[PDB]
């Protein structure tokens, strides 16, 4: 039994725990969200397949690590799905070839939020996997740990729906111009979806966001969002009706709005949060 | 929040 990652780096087998760096592409699916498919990341082979046949299972106590430590889910192992954290040992994968075959493992997450996400940074631990290696010819039976680290910055979707972007940046035309905000949303299966805006408001009506621009900033103006010509105030539920696998625009448009007093020349900036809810 | 919209603008 010998393994290597996608980039050809060898995984030392046995000894202490191994730090295995892998790529993530988290997506929502029906009834579960994918954190990582290791079958494209880890590949393994047998050097004496004619005489020796290697067996490898996933031992119980394999669980998420780091920011994901908190979550539960499943692990699809060799076509079958099992709860994750693993409560019992999985069935074995056979390694009877000198040709590198992938390690058929995919880590899933049970949806808990509407459209939430967890930031996962490059270099951070995401799972702690305990493996048990045996063979068909002698009594060698050994366990070792594979700490799975992320090789790229991603955001694991913790809900039934996924946003087109976690950080949107729009540029307003010069005052008093407006511009649409590019942002859509979709769900694994149909969800009666809505959302509301949050952030620091300038007015009592909670419909204008404060200008937090630092350098040569404008006075007397803030940012205000509209949808179909209708002003959207903060902490106000916007219904999107039924949202399915097809992306549905939020319909949001950015605008300027006077906050009161003389309007003076300068930069304008406003950070506005969007939070999704079920209905 | 789920998404963060940073609006940039100018008053000339």
């Amino acid at each position: 039994f010998a393994c290597k990652t996608a980039n050809g780096t060898a995984i030392p087998i046995g000894g202490g725990s191994a730090n295995v760096y892998v790529n993530l592409a988290p997506v929502v699916n029906v009834g579960q969200n994918l954190v990582v498919d290791l079958s494209t990341q880890i590949f393994c082979h047998n050097d004496y397949p004619e005489t020796i046949t290697d067996y490898v299972t996933l031992q119980r106590g394999s669980a998420y690590g780091g920011v994901l430590s908190n979550f539960s889910g499943t692990v699809k192992y060799s076509g079958s799905s099992y709860p994750f954290p693993t409560t019992s040992e999985t069935p074995r994968v056979v390694y009877n070839s000198r040709t590198d075959k992938p390690w058929p493992v995919a880590l899933y997450l049970t949806p808990v939020s509407s459209a939430g996400g967890v930031a996962i940074k490059a270099g951070s631990l995401i799972a702690v996997l305990i493996l048990r290696q045996t063979n068909n010819y002698n009594s060698d039976d050994f366990q070792f740990v594979w700490n799975i680290y992320a090789n790229n910055d991603v955001v694991v979707p913790t809900g039934g729906c996924d946003v087109s972007a976690r950080d949107v940046t729009v540029t307003l035309p010069d005052y008093p111009g407006s511009v649409p905000i590019p942002l859509t949303v979709y769900c694994a299966k149909s969800q009666n979806l809505g959302y509301y805006l949050s952030g620091t408001t300038a007015d009592a009506g909670n419909s204008i966001f404060t200008n937090t621009a630092s350098f040569s900033p404008a006075q007397g103006v803030g940012v205000q969002l509209t949808r179909n010509g209708t002003i959207i105030p903060a902490n106000n539920t916007v219904s999107l009706g039924a949202v399915g696998t097809s992306a549905v625009s939020l319909g949001l448009t950015a605008n300027y709005a006077r906050t009161g007093g003389q309007v003076t020349a300068g930069n304008v900036q406003s950070i506005i949060g969007v939070t999704f809810v079920y209905q | 929040a789920d998404v963060t919209i940073t609006v940039n603008g100018k008053v000339v």
